[PDB]
DNA sequence: GCATGCTCTACTGCTTCGATATCG
DNA sequence: AAGCAGTAGAGCATGC
């Protein structure tokens, strides 16, 4: 008869004494029930209740192996949270060491089919256990923060956005993986075509702009090719010839200037398409920063020479004033100085007439201290003339 | 990067909420005895005897203040069974901050109640006169009132 | 579990109108709630005091917690009860003690909901010590604070539901609007009046249970019985008398040793020896051989036959007598033999006898081992310990000797006199209440001092009889009960 | 075949509270 | 007497 084995089996698994014979009692529970729930028939609905029994005899007198058997069950059975939901919140709280990575292990498989999430979790001062250096607890509660960003207003979104990227150093490309994947949801979905609904609503834009740029020196490769193959996109920046140039100041961030020739070059030589020779190029420039900065301010002169057919006098005024604007703000907003960048802007603004009155008070500021003084000197020299 | 904790450690206590500064303190005292022995650079291992040893602010004030007390147990315990590691990661060239590390283990030991920080004194005080062994270096500690 | 504690939060309403007097003039029950819990916590000051206890007003205008939602305000977080913390407590008195809240946060707002259970759950989710009772008396009024929308009430209610879940219990004290059982609205779904109860009946009491002994029963030389022996009248005294520095509120703690030989210096313990002085002849001993020669068997009791309960006389005793029962920690399975034994005991009359040693090293007294029943009924009317009581039996120089010689008759006409006077003076001896006198009046010295009220409260005596309920009970027959067979007269 | 990297549960020991013999 | 933690003689997997 059918209602003496499981039985034996949950009485069995009320043998609270050994490492290895209630968690494989909890593991194949969990995989039995998983048969049974995708063969919907019969001989669920009393097992289900026999061992939800044992657990609520189990919770009250002893709390250590509930929860480590509810993870072990629930690991591979998701709705048998249902009814423990208030009982995991509840003791959440006050427990350390891996216990309560079993408790986040166990609400991450529930935080779809739930209502009012965050009040609680709030309540958990959370806050504190995304500040813990343990690494299982940090994956798996970004994990869940992926999982209950899209149901959350943006008055606590910006309070989200705040202890989230203070990751930006840490080990485990997983972990940062996950940081970078969760601005990159955040940056494609905040692109707010005329909204402005709000100033955390643009407030957190401006600070998932600060990372997913910040992450392009990262100390490691691949993870790098993610970004660049993200960033080479449609609707990122555009890709004609001069509009990619055009938005490409604007990703500036002084956090990178160091790399920010050789991106600069290789983001323009990417839209490519008598071939062999264009490639050792962008091999060579991110190595030696002087081929860099030829190769950036020989390409510079070489469209704005070729743009006076396309794009005629009307619009050369306005892309001249923005371009002169932003030289500005480059070098009024960097703080490491940078020689072979430093004299890459002055070695392109000493060649057009539109853009050697660039900045009489700044570019003598940068080239003191830069100890780039006889570029800065040719510089004030030329503009002084005509 | 160190000396945040140190400040923040030392600026924690004062107030109310004395688990809080517990706690708090057991994170930042693992991490300095993360952050502290894994240097390797022998020129900066000076810089951070230099920096953990100061006369205003560091570890030996910090435990000198708050041993009023009940709730800073766990911390201290870490600092006194913490610096038998110090001890054996320098050597000798400690010898001129040794005498206030003997009046403090002495003071924590004729001043505390419990066992459970009372033996790691008298561990630091095995140790230390165990190296510095019998020369000029026996005459500051005035055996004749500690015997 | 033993080391465990018991939570308390108790939450008060103020919205609209238990601020109000009733239309009356006697009292408001605001005040009256304040009296409730101030004498619950100066009762569990030296009752109990172990306990955690919180105090939550629920529905005015500002907010303090750890969660900020909307009309509630928190005074005491989950703790010891605190001595300042009841000076602090006491303010709330009077029509400037009502001023005062009003003045602090005044009252009023569309008040709590839901969100006042959840903030007493999340008040219970974070001191981490082991809870075994967890009750919530509230102290409102009202029986509809759902009197405009239904989704409030469902919420509500399931709420109340997964507050069950883990099982919070809560059972409020209502106030008397109508005095009793007429109000009998639809707060049924939730919970699963009485005042004066915790108002006074609560006065000095210790609670606790421990073991104090687990030893072992041997019936000839090989059977060995695991029993624990439990003490029942634990004839308790005042906590100890701590010393104190003077101006600082430091203690000392002094310490000891011996020494001056007329050479002075000091001297271990290590060196002494113990002694005794007859006239000039001095017998040495050390330590080891004085604690040597009180050993006389190894822990434990050891039987020694039978004996009916006929000769053990009620005159005899020396000892506040303990009580015995059997656990299966030890020895497996001693129960069914001492349940067998429990039943041809009670059966056969028969009493037992026993040589006693109960720590690792003590001369031996004989004990007598006598049984006993359970008595029940359907309220769960515990009130007797199914098992043994140890009677304790004097040895040769306790029964001393009167000198014996003395013997006069009398003559049978006062019998009946004096059956008139014990049934006047009859009553049913008691189940409790014959509370201490000087302990009653320590504890009341104590309060006085404690919380400053104004003076000791001279706490009623009541070892003494009512002699003027006892002259009318009698009459006046107590002259011719003196001189009916007796005259002094002089 | 000797000297290290890595788990492991029973033993023992300190704290907390309560109870009992002791000189005065 | 309850209970609370943490050491440590005792084995397994591994290198020279």
């Amino acid at each position: 008869q059918s209602s003496e084995y499981f039985q034996a089996l949950v009485n069995n698994m009320s043998f609270v004494r050994y490492k290895e014979v209630y968690a494989a009692a909890a593991e194949v529970l969990g995989l039995i029930l998983r048969y049974v729930m995708e063969r919907k028939n019969i001989l669920e609905e009393s097992l289900c209740e026999l061992v939800a029994k044992q657990l609520k005899q189990h919770q009250n007198t002893m709390e250590d192996k509930f929860i480590v058997c509810l993870n072990k069950v629930t690991k591979s059975f998701p709705p048998l949270a249902d009814r423990f939901m208030n009982a995991v919140f509840f003791l959440l709280p006050k427990f350390h060491g891996v216990l309560k990575t079993l408790c986040l292990e166990v609400v991450l498989c529930r935080v779809e089919g739930m209502t009012e999430l965050y009040f609680q979790l709030k309540s958990k001062d959370f806050v504190q256990v995304m500040r813990h250096r343990d690494d299982e607890r940090q994956k798996v509660c970004l994990d869940i923060i992926y999982k209950m960003m899209p149901k959350l207003k943006p008055v606590e979104l910006r309070e989200l956005l705040n202890p989230v990227v203070e990751f930006v150093s840490h080990p485990s490309t997983t972990c940062r993986e996950q940081m970078y994947n969760i601005l990159m949801w955040i940056h494609d979905n905040y692109r707010d075509p005329e909204s402005e609904t709000d100033n955390d609503s643009q407030e957190i834009f401006k600070l998932a702009k600060d990372v997913l740029i910040q992450g392009l020196i990262d100390e490691n490769p691949g993870l790098q090719l993610i970004i660049r193959n993200f960033w080479s996109h449609e609707t990122r920046l555009p890709s004609n010839t001069l509009d990619r140039l055009l938005a490409l100041n604007s990703l500036y961030s002084p956090k990178i200037e160091v790399h920010f020739l050789s991106l600069a070059t290789n983001f323009l030589l990417e839209m490519t398409s008598h071939s062999s020779l264009i490639t050792p190029l962008q091999a060579v420039a991110q190595r030696d920063p002087i081929i860099a900065k030829q190769l950036f301010s020989s390409l510079f002169s070489g469209i704005l020479k070729e743009m006076d057919k396309f794009k005629t006098l009307s619009e050369k005024n306005n892309i001249t004033q923005k371009l002169l604007q932003d030289f500005n703000r480059f070098l009024n907003t960097t703080f490491s100085f940078f020689p072979p960048f430093v004299s890459c802007i002055q070695d392109i603004s000493c060649q057009h007439a539109a853009l050697l009155s660039l900045d009489p008070a700044a570019v003598s500021a940068g080239c003191l201290a830069s100890l780039q003084q006889p570029v800065g000197i040719r510089l004030l020299e030329e503009a002084l003339l005509r | 990067g160190v000396r945040c904790s140190l400040l923040r450690l030392q600026e924690t206590l004062s107030a109310a909420d004395r688990c809080g500064a517990a706690l708090a303190g057991h994170q930042l005292i693992r991490g300095l005895g993360q952050e502290c022995v894994l240097s390797s650079s022998p020129a900066v291992l000076a810089l951070q005897t230099s920096l953990v040893f100061s006369r205003d602010f560091g570890l030996l004030v910090f435990v000198r203040k708050s041993l009023n007390s009940i709730e800073f147990r766990e911390c201290r315990e870490e600092i006194l069974k913490f610096l038998c590691i110090f001890l054996e990661k320098m050597g000798q060239k400690i010898a001129p901050y040794s005498v206030e590390i003997k009046n403090t283990c002495t003071s924590v030991y004729t001043k505390d109640r419990a066992a459970k920080c009372k033996i790691p004194a008298l561990d630091l005080l095995i140790k230390l006169l165990q190296t510095f062994r019998s020369s000029r270096l026996m005459d500051e500690f005035k055996i004749g009132e500690l015997f | 579990k033993y080391s465990g504690r018991d939570s308390l939060i108790f939450l008060v309403d103020a919205s609209k109108a238990m601020f109000e007097s009733q239309s009356e003039d006697e009292l408001t029950p605001f005040d009256m709630s304040i009296q409730c819990i101030q004498s619950v916590y100066i009762s569990k000051i030296i009752s109990s005091d172990r306990d955690l206890l919180a105090v939550v007003f629920y529905g005015t205008e500002k907010d303090k917690n750890s969660v900020n939602f909307k009309n509630i305000y928190v005074l005491q977080e989950l703790d010891n009860p605190g001595a300042k913390r009841i000076l602090e407590l006491d303010q709330f008195k009077g029509q400037q003690g009502q001023k005062r809240f009003q003045d602090m946060m005044g009252h009023g707002s569309d008040y709590s909901l839901s969100e006042v259970l959840w903030v007493c759950a999340n008040l219970f989710s974070d001191v981490q010590f082991k809870m075994s009772h967890k009750r919530i008396m509230l102290f409102t009024n009202e029986d509809n604070p759902h009197g405009n929308d239904s989704a409030k009430a469902s919420r509500a209610r399931t709420k109340a539901g997964d507050l069950r879940d883990t099982g919070i219990f809560l059972d409020l004290m209502h106030l008397k609007k109508p005095g009793g059982f007429d109000i009998s609205l639809f707060y049924r779904d939730i919970i699963s009046s009485k005042l004066e109860d915790l108002l006074r009946k609560v006065r000095a009491k210790e609670t606790r249970k421990r073991a104090l002994s687990r030893l072992k029963l041997k019936l000839n030389k090989d059977i060995v019985i695991s029993v624990g022996i439990y003490n029942l009248v634990q004839k308790a005294l005042k906590p100890p008398p701590i010393k104190l520095y003077r101006e600082t509120n430091e203690p000392v703690k002094t310490k000891t040793r011996t020494f001056n030989t007329s050479t002075g210096g000091l001297l271990l313990p290590s060196d002494t020896k113990r002694s005794q002085i007859y006239g000039s002849r001095q017998i040495i001993l050390e330590k080891e051989e004085t604690e040597e020669l009180k050993r006389f068997d190894d822990p434990g009791l050891m039987l020694m036959g039978f004996k009916p309960l006929v000769l053990l006389k009620k005159h005899h005793y020396l000892r506040p007598s303990l009580f015995v029962y059997p656990e299966e920690s030890l020895v497996i399975g001693s129960s069914t033999l001492f349940s067998a034994l429990l039943i041809k005991c009670l059966e056969k009359e028969v009493a037992a006898l026993c040589r006693y040693t109960p720590r690792r090293n003590i001369p031996p007294y004989f004990v007598a081992l006598v049984p006993q029943e359970e008595e029940l009924d359907d309220q769960k009317i515990q009130v007797t310990p199914p098992g043994f009581q140890l009677v304790f039996l004097p040895f040769a120089d306790d029964k001393r000797k009167m000198p014996f010689t003395e013997k006069i008759m009398a003559t049978p006409e006062q019998v009946g006199k004096m059956k008139a006077i014990v049934e006047k003076l009859r009553f049913t001896y008691r189940s409790d209440s014959f509370e201490n006198p000087v302990l009653q009046q320590h504890f009341r010295n104590l309060e006085a001092l404690a919380l400053d009220l104004m003076e000791p409260e001279q706490a009623v005596d009541l070892t003494l009889p009512k002699v003027e309920a006892m002259n009318k009970r009698l009459g006046s027959l107590v002259d011719e009960f003196k001189e009916l067979v007796y005259p002094p007269d002089y």
